[PDB]
């Protein structure tokens, strides 16, 4: 959802 | 029993259980550097970092932090650094541990783009006449020669590290069929690509220990490994049916975070040791038995 990751 | 849990376990359909189980019992280790200010930009992604006691440390007395983990195993007597694709400011870096590392061969498991975004930054030279010079590491990075099969790429770099005049040559793995979503229907090319990796040499003890990545430096790349280890455990152990996937999983997961981020990357896993066991375990008609699976020319 947000650029990072999980 | 590793064939009878497989089916067991999808007869049962458990695979998200079985995955969040292990999950839940991961390793948790700080990881204070990773998480300093300085080292933000150093950071693919701020959820996904290496643990300070395995971290590869860059051999510059500047900012020794990298997103890379040094995964040993101990039993399995093979050690992987387990990194992030490099992000275009840490390019140098990456480069720079291959070169403090000893590194022979880098893995990448992924495209440069997946999923319509970057996953990696394109840290090596796609011509032979456009070398790359990384300037803040002083590292020269030749393209000599490549070998585009249809599931994998296998490049002859040159890294020139321009401080000591001294050249290495780099072999650089990169399957490129993963899928941009799932895993491989099937494990026959991923294992394929596994054992012209060792076959190699890349992963010998004489060398550093591979580089291998993806996106964030776990899932696929923790596919490859715990892949690699269970072969290697099962290949080298009195019974071959004594290597638990989970718990070299876990042992792994000690040294890098999230190691498999999906159930279906668990599955994957569970699907290549399975075939890659059967492969070498005895079917001594032969080795690599992946002709029209991986197909080739």
């Amino acid at each position: 959802d947000a650029d990072e990751y999980l | 029993e590793m064939e009878k849990e497989f089916e067991q376990i999808d007869k049962s359909g458990s695979w998200a259980a079985i995955y969040q189980d292990i999950r839940h019992e991961a390793s948790d280790f700080p990881c204070r550097v990773a998480k300093l200010p300085k080292n933000k930009n150093r950071n693919r992604y701020r959820d996904v970092s290496p643990f300070d006691h395995s971290r590869i440390k860059l051999h510059q007395e500047d900012n020794d932090y990298i997103n890379a983990s040094l995964i040993k195993m101990e039993e399995a007597q093979r050690s992987y650094i387990l990194t992030q694709g490099p992000l275009p400011n840490t390019c140098g870096h990456f480069w720079e541990m291959v070169w403090e590392q000893k590194s022979r061969g880098v893995v990448m498991l992924n495209r440069v783009m997946e999923k319509g975004s970057l996953k990696c930054a394109q840290y090596w030279p796609q011509k032979e006449e456009k070398e790359m010079i990384f300037e803040d590491t002083n590292l020269k990075l030749t393209l000599i020669s490549e070998d585009i099969k249809s599931y994998y790429t296998v490049r002859q770099l040159e890294l020139e590290n321009l401080t000591t005049q001294e050249t290495r040559e780099i072999l650089h793995f990169h399957y490129t069929t993963w899928p941009d979503f799932g895993v491989p229907e099937s494990p026959a090319s991923f294992l394929n690509f596994l054992f012209k990796v060792r076959e190699s040499g890349s992963l010998s003890p004489e060398h550093g220990p591979v580089v291998v990545h993806c996106s964030a430096g776990i899932g696929r790349s923790g596919t490859f490994c715990l892949a690699d280890t269970c072969l290697l455990l099962m290949d080298k152990r009195k019974d071959p049916s004594s290597v638990d996937i989970k718990k070299v999983l876990l042992d792994m997961r000690k040294f890098r975070m999230g190691l498999i981020q999906t159930a279906e990357q668990l599955r994957f896993s569970y699907l290549a040791v399975i075939e890659g066991a059967k492969f070498i375990m005895g079917d001594s008609s032969v080795q690599d038995q992946w002709k029209e699976l991986s197909h080739e020319d």
